[PDB]
Order: structure tokens, then sequence, then C-alpha cells
């Protein structure tokens, strides 16, 4: 009855902005990334990789509500570099980063397999 | 409806304003087999 | 026989002793096995009921293990996320997902069609 | 909405599942909504509970992040400052900037503080001679709090420090700023403190309750002394030596005596248990804290439980002169009377288990008979002063209009913004 | 500015579980991983049961929710498949489903009990892990569970019976270099498999510099998805998902802009 | 408009002020307002 | 005049006082201050509090039966 | 009571201490001596009648 | 005392061990002092050498026997701590946890209160 | 009321290891020497067949309708 559906945690609401990017005034080169459905599963990934880039002077991420489904991320960068450009070049390092993982993997898997 | 006897387990169709008793048995109490009607289970 | 089943009485505390046996009556579990064949207003059936891994000698006697009221868990004792305070706990959802602590509900509706006028 | 005569406003959010959620900081409730607008409106400005105004999971992790040991990577540092609601949105300068950046428990502890409020207080376990010390400023142990200008300089927090009381940091923050400020600190303490709270981890096990062997023999020899010194006790009694207090007879200071010795033997021994804990022991987190839990039920736990005292006294006689069948008629040892000996953690000999069962039995009924005691003065008490309220005029009078007092409080100020201190022009 | 190189190692590798150590990658990326394998990973489970016949001790609910429990050999056909939201269908088919049947009776004195070899499936390679045996229940003379079933392709969120993974045991600095924790009493501690360290220490000294690297896996299967190919199928469909957040966000600056 | 009682649970996501309620209950649960036309869209649509 | 109350205005005065004028706001009743798009009727009257434009009258009714006309106005809030 | 096999033969095996005068004038409540072995100690109702229903001991 | 489910947690959010073991439930710390009994940890002490050695463990409340160093003795034989104590790595970030868990298979019982009902 | 499929805590099979593991004991082999041939090297899964009552045998008793 009140019982949510089970697939809501991954599934996207209809009619609703999967990303959403807010600017902060609070602090100059500062945006909110609130990605919804959700979890810590990404938000971490990112989160790392943001603070590997030496352009980085904030990075983190943040659940208001582990029910919500929705993860925040803020980004704060130098005035030369913004954070829109670091949470898209971060993507892609991963992108990179797994792919590399996934061909090695490939690679050393039929090694064990022959011997 | 067809119900069942609680001591034998044989069919016996009873009728509406009908005494409940089992021909073979004598037996007061009756069952109801099932529904043809079926319902959907999700394993959850 | 509600005092008998706990292990290490005497390491507990004796309010606690007392408090279980109110809650061991309350808990839920297989109360007989000709339950289907019965009708009975309120009763409540364990999905899995097994024996505890800790069992007392005098429960062989009371007929517990035959008819258990509880699933054992593997319980850790930590703080995770303070979703937990003094009266609380922290559950698995694929546990659940995989028949943890289920249990069925029966209800039984009686009614008669009589004659009185 | 509002529900529990003085009742709390609660601000309504919809989640998915069928539990009420409250932010406790079990039994069950019902929520009234108020339909009229004015309604709703005064009670959003009065009764909320902002004006109204830690969790225990909270303040034992409290005690452990300000702790000059806990030390937080840049990492950790972006996670525990997100959840801050009132964070400018510029991090801290580290404490430690070489060779590589540290911030402190108390630095990010130091934005979760709002404003610039400046109190002293001292930690549960702070040396009263420490104070008089050389090192009273720079604290040996940290065992003393001092914040300036809203910033946490040194002092590891516990209830005594960030726990409502006479003077605290949430005190003097809702003196200082009000109750709107002051809820943020609550909320920002509970978040940003869970969030640590995954990274340290707060636990419980079977190694808290095993001590040292050294201690045990201590333990077992304290309590092998008291056992003579009762047998002792006893013997001159036997003998006619003993000779009763001139404001007590025989019988009643026998009864004294034995009391004091296994009173003293528990408290002693308990006492030796506090010291036996390690700083990384979780029993010791616990009570150092004062969060959950005390000093006594660690003692019952490693050292001994104690005397299992009936009726204001020890187990009485039951059958013919003896408690229980098992001892020895006229026996008024240890084991007989319900001395226990042995700690939980060890395990109670068959007699002291139900010697405990019969002290614990006294509680329930007592706590049973408590509430409906205590319950009925509540209710009584305010029946009687329901209509005292205070008028225009400053006086206090009922709705008869009878003047209960000239001024409130013989002074004409609220009981909530007073503030304890000690005028020094008489001492 | 840029990611590292994962470089990855197998130590063994059997039906059951397979073990392989990652160098060279963040703590988040591989604890992500590890959770990717519990949830992200999809298989085909038995979600819709349908009941035509049960006289069994056992509740229809009961019957019916325990057949979703039992795992499915599934290796290529859940990746062919679709889920049924996005397929065009409002009834379940072939190319969003497939068919499971159980027809079932008993008639001899002796107690006879239906078990996963009986549950018969219409995709010859779609079939129970089994096909000892997974019994599903015990039937007495004169019972009979006649029933229709189908499974469907979901994540492991979704629920715990599309979960391949019997137990992911990931471990990092098994030595306690950097003391990520710290034990009382480090002596007390056993010492742990892929721990390299003598019998006199107890646990490696502290490094001032350092991060988490070489972490140890060891995925065990339910016999669904084999252990060597759940982790090719979680690192693809761990960044597809990442992929398609680069989609939506650069619509988001877009709009924006 | 009184509701049905329903056990309590911590929730320290949530504000101290705030408080969870679940769907089914809320439903049940009506609160009058008089529409304004600053609102009058808002009453409209719901 | 010759009114003895404290200058003050008390939490309970101003909950009421803006609880009813929320309620007439809500009534289409005309807003004194300039409307800068809030919508809520407890924003506008509290704004209105803040400008003293309410025409609100507070009747003080001393426990003695007299009473005394305080203008929210003339009463000092605290903001 | 049928929710549980231990509560069935706890409420069968259960008892009640007097009531009136004799009841009133003694402690019921309180926990005697006299129940070693032969009623348990740990097993009584909480709330206001709490130590008035008791349960036989096993042997 | 009777622990309300504070949250569900899936399987990948719970705290995993070193040999990947979930726990099913998480207990707030804070009960064991005062509204609880150490006879909790010593079950889940005899409940892990209970299921590692594959032998029911005995409940006599007076048995000498039985006692807290013997269990902490067995359990060290398969190769797990005496206490009981567990390196738990949380789900969300995979950093150790600094304070090792107590996890054990503690028997748990469901009580009628629902919130269904 | 009769053997779980799958551990509840990790997800590993135990219900086909049930007959098995009654099988065992019958054949001199202890309690805890079974769980080793059937492969449960987790405490956890060892639970479910160790300390496992399987009740559906008394209630096959009763005659069907
Ligand atoms: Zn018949
Ligand atoms: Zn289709
Ligand atoms: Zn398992």
């Amino acid at each position: 009855m009140n019982a949510p559906p089970a697939f809501e945690s991954f599934l996207l609401f209809e009619g609703e902005k999967k990303i959403t990017i807010n600017k902060d005034t609070k602090v100059p080169n500062a945006c909110l990334f609130t990605i919804n459905k959700e979890d810590h599963t990404l938000g971490n990934i990112i989160k790392s990789q943001l603070l590997k880039d030496p352009q980085v002077l904030f990075a983190g991420y943040k659940v208001p509500h582990p029910l919500e489904h929705k993860i925040i991320i803020r980004v704060q960068t130098t005035p030369d570099y913004s954070p829109q450009e670091a949470f898209t070049n971060a993507i892609t390092d991963l992108i990179s980063e797994l792919s590399l993982l996934e061909e090695r993997f490939r690679v050393a898997i039929k090694d064990k397999q022959e011997g | 409806m067809i119900y069942i006897c609680g001591e034998c387990h044989t069919e016996n169709e009873i009728k509406s304003r009908d005494p409940i008793r089992c021909r073979e048995c004598g037996y007061r109490i009756m069952y109801k087999k099932r529904t043809k009607r079926l319902v959907v289970f999700d394993a959850r | 026989v509600c005092a008998s089943i706990i292990p290490f009485p005497d390491h507990n505390q004796s309010p606690r002793n007392t408090y279980q046996s109110a809650m061991g009556k309350q808990a839920m579990g297989v109360y007989i096995t000709n339950f289907h064949v019965r009708m009975d207003t309120l009763a409540h059936v364990l999905y899995y009921p097994q024996k505890p891994l800790v069992t007392t000698r005098s429960m062989e006697y009371l007929r517990f293990r035959e008819l258990p009221a509880g699933i054992n868990s593997i319980v850790a004792i930590a703080s995770y996320t303070g979703y937990n305070q003094e009266d609380s706990v922290i559950m698995n959802r694929s546990a659940v997902d995989r028949g943890f602590f289920r249990s069925v509900f029966y209800r039984s509706y009686k009614e008669q069609e009589s004659k009185k006028g | 909405v509002i529900f529990n005569m003085s009742m709390m406003g609660h601000r309504v959010r919809i989640l998915p599942w069928s539990t009420f959620r409250l932010n406790l900081s079990g039994d069950e409730m019902n929520l009234h909504l108020p339909q009229s607008l004015e309604t709703r409106a005064e009670i959003q400005e009065l009764a909320m509970v902002p004006r109204m105004i830690i969790v225990q999971d909270t303040l034992t992790a409290v005690r452990k992040f300000t702790k000059r040991d806990v030390f937080l990577e840049r990492g950790e540092v972006m996670n525990l400052l997100m959840f801050l609601s009132t964070w400018d949105g510029k991090v801290p300068q580290p404490a430690i900037l070489k060779p590589r950046p540290l911030w402190t428990g108390k630095q990010i502890f130091s934005l979760i503080i709002p404003g610039h409020i400046n109190c002293i207080r001292t930690h549960s376990t702070h040396p009263d001679d420490e104070d008089s010390g050389p090192y009273k400023h720079i604290s040996p142990g940290d065992t003393k709090v001092v914040v300036e200008n809203g910033e946490l300089i040194m002092g590891i927090l516990c209830k005594k420090s960030l726990g409502t009381s006479a003077g605290s940091l949430v005190h003097i923050s809702y003196l200082e700023m009000g109750h709107d400020i002051t809820r943020l600190f609550y909320s920002n303490i509970q978040t940003v403190i869970n969030n640590w709270l995954l990274i340290e981890g707060h636990t419980i096990g079977i190694g808290d309750s095993i001590a040292d062997s050294k201690t045990y023999q201590d333990i077992q020899n304290t309590i092998k002394k008291a056992k003579q010194d009762v047998i002792e006790v006893i013997e001159k009694a036997h003998n006619n030596e003993l000779e009763p207090t001139p404001g007590n007879t025989l019988r009643q200071t026998f009864e004294n005596q034995v009391n004091r010795i296994l009173n003293d033997a528990r408290d002693k021994t308990g006492s030796s248990a506090q010291k036996s804990l390690s700083e990384y022991n979780n029993f010791k987190s616990m009570v150092v804290s004062g969060a959950k839990g005390s000093k006594i039920n660690i003692s019952q736990v490693i050292a001994v439980v104690g005397q299992q005292n009936v009726e204001g006294k020890r187990i009485p006689f039951g059958f013919k002169h003896r408690t229980l069948p098992h001892f020895i008629k006229d026996d008024y040892g240890p084991e007989s009377r319900g001395f226990v000996e042995n700690s939980y953690l060890a395990g109670l000999t068959p007699t002291e288990f139900f010697f405990h069962a019969m002290g614990g039995r006294e509680g329930l009924i007592d706590t049973a008979v408590k509430t409906a005691e205590t319950g009925y003065i509540q209710r009584r008490l305010i029946k009687s002063m329901e209509s005292v309220m205070v008028k225009y005029d400053a006086t206090v009078r009922n709705s008869i209009n009878q003047v209960v007092q000239l001024r409130y409080g013989e002074d004409g100020l609220a009981g909530e913004s007073v503030e304890f201190q000690n005028l020094a022009t008489l001492k | 500015p840029y990611a590292n190189q994962p470089t990855v190692r197998i130590t063994e590798l059997t039906d059951e579980n397979v073990k392989f150590i990652i160098e060279n990658t963040d703590l988040a990326v591989a604890n992500s991983i590890r959770r990717v394998f519990i949830a992200e990973v999809p298989i085909i489970a038995i979600d819709w049961v349908q009941i035509d016949a049960n006289s069994s001790v056992l509740h229809d609910e009961f019957i019916a929710h325990r057949l979703g429990l039992i795992p499915l050999t599934s290796d290529d056909i859940v990746d062919k498949l679709q889920y049924s939201r996005d397929c065009t269908c409002e009834e379940f088919c072939p190319e969003c489903s497939v068919e499971f049947t159980l027809d079932v009776r008993c008639n001899e004195d002796q107690t006879r009990h239906v078990t996963s070899r009986d549950l018969i499936s219409n995709s010859p390679r779609v079939i129970p892990v089994t096909s000892d045996d997974i019994l599903i229940v015990k039937l007495r003379k004169g019972q009979e569970l006649r029933l229709r079933a189908y499974a469907k392709k979901g994540f492991g969120k979704e629920h715990a019976k599309w979960n391949p993974t019997a137990g992911v045991a990931f471990e990092y600095d098994p030595d306690n270099a950097l003391r990520h924790t710290v034990y009382p009493k480090p002596e007390e501690w056993p010492k742990s498999e892929y721990s390299e360290l003598d019998e006199d220490e107890s646990q490696a000294p502290y490094d001032p510099n350092g991060k988490p690297e070489r972490f140890y896996y060891n995925v065990e299967s339910c016999g669904s998805l084999r252990p060597e190919t759940i982790v090719l199928s979680a690192l693809s469909g761990l960044k597809k998902k990442l992929s398609d957040l680069q989609t939506q966000l650069s619509h988001e600056i877009q709009s924006d802009v | 408009d009184f509701s049905a009682r329903t056990v309590i649970t911590p929730d320290p996501n949530l504000s101290i002020d705030q408080v969870g309620v679940p769907r089914s209950i809320a439903a049940n649960m009506t609160f009058a307002e008089i529409v304004t036309p600053f609102n009058i869209d808002r009453l409209q649509e719901l | 005049q010759k009114r003895i109350t404290t200058p003050y205005m008390t939490k309970y005065e101003r909950a009421r006082v803006l609880g009813t004028r929320a309620l007439q706001i809500a009534m289409c009743a005309p807003v004194m201050v300039e409307l800068e798009g809030e919508t809520d009727p407890l924003l506008i009257a509290m704004k209105e509090l803040k400008a003293r434009k309410i025409p609100i009258i507070i009747r003080r009714y001393l426990p003695d039966g007299s009473y005394e006309d305080w203008g929210v106005d003339e009463l000092i809030i605290s903001d | 009571n049928r929710l549980t096999f231990a509560s069935t033969l706890s409420h069968l095996r259960r008892l009640n201490s007097p009531i009136g005068r004799d009841g009133k004038l003694a402690k019921p409540r309180q926990l005697h001596n006299t129940l070693w072995g032969m009623v348990c100690p740990a097993e009584t109702p909480e709330g206001h009648a709490v130590g008035l229903v008791k349960n036989l001991a096993l042997m | 005392q009777k622990g309300t489910c504070g949250i569900q947690y899936r399987q990948e959010d719970m705290p995993f061990t070193c040999e990947g073991i979930t726990p099913d439930i998480i207990i707030n710390p804070h009960a064991i002092p005062s509204r609880m009994t150490i006879g909790h940890l010593i079950e889940c002490l005899q409940g892990k050498v209970s299921a590692n050695k594959g032998e029911i463990g005995d409940a006599t409340p007076f048995n000498d026997a039985v006692n807290v160093q013997k269990i902490s003795n067995l359990l060290s034989d398969y190769g797990y701590h005496l206490r009981g104590n567990e390196v738990l790595y949380n789900g969300f970030t995979g950093r150790k946890i600094t304070s090792q868990i107590f996890i054990g298979p503690t028997y748990y019982q469901r009580l009628k209160h629902m919130v269904d009902d | 009321m009769i053997i779980p499929v799958r551990c509840f805590t990790c997800g590993k099979i135990v219900g086909n290891k049930w007959e098995a593991y009654l099988g065992l004991l019958q054949a001199e082999y202890t309690e805890g020497d079974a769980l080793d041939a059937l492969g449960l090297k987790r405490y956890c899964c060892r639970r479910m067949l160790l300390a496992h009552v399987d009740l559906i045998e008394k209630l096959l008793n009763y005659a069907p309708l």
C-alpha cells in the first residue's frame, strides 16, 4: 500500500530532469549538481576524481535523504576554470579509466583460463 | 456450489437453502474447493 | 516456560528477564501444526521459523525447538548513519527480499443466518 | 502540524513508507492539523520545536570527534562540510599544512558553532588538580573547553559542554542568538557527526567487558577481603563482642556494619573497573562522554553486581530463619543474604539469580506505581494553576482575578532567558 | 588532471568465484564497483507467477514467491533481452520476458517433493542452475501444484533475487599500512590471507604518504551469471550509466547557455 | 482532524521541527484553505 | 494616552496580529505595503508589521476592567 | 493465547494471586523466597498488574 | 527492549566485512549498557562458535562448563577474533571503519506489533 | 516452514543443500563435518542448515482436502 515501488530508485520520473545545475552565490565559481535517481555508487565516483584535478578547490557530494534517491554534488574551481567543466572533464576520465580496466581485464582473463 | 466434506474429502454438490450434511458421512462441516478466477502473484 | 528459553539469564538483568517473558508471548511464530484446519481470529505464522543456534536443555521439553518463534540474524552492533537510537534497529533490505522475517496473517470472519424473528 | 498541556508544532514532510518519522534530539502518536489560518500562524510563531527547547548516538561520537587525535583528510572534510547548512562556502585553512593537509575535528566543528559565542566548560574526565597546576590553560588531557569568537580553540565536548545544562554551548547560543539559530546548531551537529561516524564508527563487544587479569585478581581479592570482613563482624556479634551504637540496636547495628562492607567493596571494585578500561574501550567512551549508561552499570558488568536489597534491606528470611533452603538456619553471610559477588559477564550462581530477581521485582513494582502516582500529580498541579496567568499590569492573577503574585517570580522576568551567574561582591 | 591506469591481475578462476587484484585505482572507484556487482548487474529471475491449481500444504503466496529466489542461467540471454517497461508490450513477450511452467502431481504414498528440475522453461538456455537440486515444496499423496511463471530482466537493487553475487569479499590494505583502522591490541587479531607479513610483526609500519591501492576482489556467484562474466558486465554496466549522465549533463549546459 | 495512530521511527536527516508523514495518512487528512487570486491556479490544479 | 503597559509588543500579540492579518489578506484584503511577488499570505503580513502599516489596533484589557488602545505601529517590535 | 506455542504453555500453567482482603493485606506482587522451584521468578506481566499473575515452575 | 526498524538498507549499503558478510540487522550499541544484557554479546559469541563449529551451543543458565573465556578460545581456532570483533567496511565509502564492529548470529523474534495493522 | 532457497545474508543457495545435509547426518558424519562437505565456509550459510527445523514433515501428516 504505502511501500514505494522498487524500481523508483533508478527509474526516471516522467517530466523530471535527471540533472540540474544550480549556481551558488555564497562563493564565486561554485555550482550544485542535483542528480536524481542515483545513489552513492555515483556520488563517490565523481568526487574522488574531481579532487585529483589540481584546478578544483572544493568538490563533494551528499544525499539529503536516502528515500529521496537524489544526490547533490557541489563543485568549486579556480576563476579561470569552471565547475561545469570540472564535472564534464571528470566524467571523461572515468570512462577512460574504466575502459583501460575493462580492456585490461579481458587481456588477463584469457591468460588465466589458458594457464 | 460444490463443497468438500471435512471427513471423507469427497465432492458433494449443495444447493441454496439445502441442509449442510455429507451423504457418505453425515458430517456437518463442508469446505469450498477453489475459485476458477486466478490471481496474479509477484515474488516480493 | 518463557524464562527457560533465555540463555544466560543469570548474566541478564532481572527486569530484562521479566521483560522477555512479555515479549516472548507477543512473539509471532508457528503456534501449532494444525493451523490450516482451524479458524482463529488472530494467528501469525512465520515463513521460516528455525531453531536457534544457542538453545537451552529445557527448551527440548517445551518443544520450542519443534515450533520456534523467530529467525536468527547476523547482528553487527554499530551506529550506522545514526538512524538507530536506543529504541530502534537497522535492517537489511536485501535480506527481507529473501524472506528474512516475513510472516503471514490470518483473520477469520464468522457469520450466521438465523431466523430470530 | 501539532502533536505531543504544551504541544509542539512541526512541519510535515511527505515520505514514501508508512511509519512516522521524527528527528529525535517507538510509541504511537496522532498528529492534529490546525484547519484555521489564524491558529496555524500562531502555532508556527510560538509552538514550534525551536521555541520549545541531543541523542545519545551523537554525544558519544561528538566526544570522539573533538579529540585532538582525530585528523581529517581533504576528502573526508568535503563530505562533512557538505551537510553543513550554515556554511559560508569557504574551506578553512588546515591546522597542519605540511607535509599533508589535515583538518582537526574542532576546526570542522568551529564552523558548526553559529556566530561568535564565548564560553568555558570542562570535560567529565577533568582532574581537579589540573586547573590549579601550571598547565591549566594548556590542558595535558584536553579536558578544558574554551570557545572564542565561535571557534572551539580547545577541549573535548560532551554532555557537560554540549548537552543541555545551566551553562552549555546550546544554552549560550540560545540566549546569544535565539531559537532559530540554535535549531540549526542541533541539526548541524547531528548531520555532520553522523557522516563522520561512518568513518570512525562506534561499536561494542565482549572485549569491552573483558578486563585485564590484573584487575580480576584485585576485584576477587577485594571481594574475598569483604567476605572475610563480614564473617569477622558476624563472629563478633555471635560472641557478643560487637557493641551496638547508642543510636541503634544490636540487630540493626549489625545490618549497618555488614552493609557498608559490601557497599564499599562494590564502589572500590567498581572504581577500579573504570580505571581499568582503556581509551579505545567502548564502555569507557559512553560513560566518559556521559551520553548513555553509568559507572555503576559498568561495575555490575565487570567488577560485581552488588547487594540485592529488598524493601530497603537485605533478602529477608522467607523460610524459617533462612533465605533459601540451601543455606543453613540463621545464616547472615554474604551469599545467604543476597550479596551478589559475581558480575554479569562472569555469571551468577543459582542462589544469586533468585536474589537478583527479588531485587529486580521490587524495582519493577516501584516503577509501575511510580508512573501512576507521578502522572496523577502532573494533572492535579495543572488544574490548580491552569487559570494562573500574567496580566498586562505585570501581575499574576487567576480566573477570579485574585492577585497570586504582584510580579511574576517576584522579579518580573521570564524563566527561560535567565542565566546562572555568581556575583563576586559578597564572598 | 586525468585518471590513472587500473592494472588488474587474476589470482584464481573457478566456477563458484574468481579472485582478481586491481592496482593503481582510487578507493571510490574500487568501492563503487563492489556495489555495482550486487545492484547494477542485471540477471533474469522469476517475477510474475500465476497458479492454476495449488493443493500443497504451503500457501500460494509462499510457493509463488519461492520461485523468484531460484537463480536462472542467463549468461548471454539477459544481455539481449530488455526490461518490460521499455519494451513495446502490455503483456510479456519472448523479447522482453521468458516462459516458465511447472506441472506436477503426487499420487504415490511416499512423500514426493517438486524441485527445480521439474521447472520447465521454454528457452533451452534459460534454465535453473541445478538443471543437488533446489527443492521447491514437499507434496503429499493427492496434492498437485500446477502453475505458470515468467522471468524478466531486473536490477539487483530492485530485488534481492536479482543479485547474482553470493557475497563479495572486497579487501584493501590487508596489513593496515595507512592505519585506516586502528586495533587496540593488534597482536590478538589474526593475519589476513592476502597480507604479506612475518609472524612477529603485528602490522606494517605507518607510511606518512600513501593512498589505498591493490584492492583484492573475490566475486562469488550464485550460478546465474558466471563470476568471470559478472565483472565484464559490471564494468560496462557502471560506465554505460556514467555516460548517460554526461548526455543529460550536456543538455543542461545547452539550456544554461 | 485526528489521524490514525502509527508507530514512531527516528530520522536524523529531517530537521527537529520537521515531521515525516506517510502519503496515505496525509491523503485522509484535509486542510481547508481560502482561495486567492495569487494562488487561484494552485487550487485549480489540485 | 496615560498608557502604563510596556511599550514593547509581546510574542503572543505579534503571533495573533500576523495570524489575523494573514487570514484577512487571504480574504482579498488590501495590502498597504508594495507587493514584490510574495504569494504566501504570512509573508505579506510579516513585512507589513516591519513597515508599521498593519491597521489592527491592540486593545489590552487590564485586570481591573480598563482597556488601553495600543497601535501595532506604536508598539516596539523586535526584528 | 494461541499466538505462540510458548505463550500457550505459559497460559495453561498461569497462576493468579489472591484477590480481596487476603491479597490486599499481603504483598503478592513482591517476590518471595518460597517461589524457588515452584513459581518462576522472572516471568511476570509488566504493568499495574505486575506480580499478581505468574507461571508455574517447569518441574 | 523491542526495537523498531529505523531504516532498511540494501546489501550494498550495509557494512560488509573482509569475507563479504553484510549484517542482516544493526542495533544501537548504546542499548547494551542499560536496557540490554551482556548475554547478547555472549550469545553472539556462542552463535559464531556454534555456526563455525557446526554444533548447537548449550544455554544452561548455571552450567560451569560454558564460559565466556572458553567460547572465545573456541572462536579463535576458526580464524576469528576471540572477542568476536570484526573489521566492517562501510558500504557507502570503502575505507575501513576505525572501530572494529562486533558481529554475531544472534537469535531474533518478530513481535506482533506491526505498523500495517 | 520449509528450508529457504538461499542465505538471507549473502544469497548463497541453501535449499538444495538441505537434502544432502540430512543424508550426511545419518551417514555417521558430524553436524559440523557435513556443512564443510556441502561447501559452506561462511558461518551465515552454516546457520541456515545447522539450526534449521523442517516443520513441513509434521504438516504432511494431516490428510488433504
Ligand atoms: Zn464425507
Ligand atoms: Zn515485449
Ligand atoms: Zn550466507
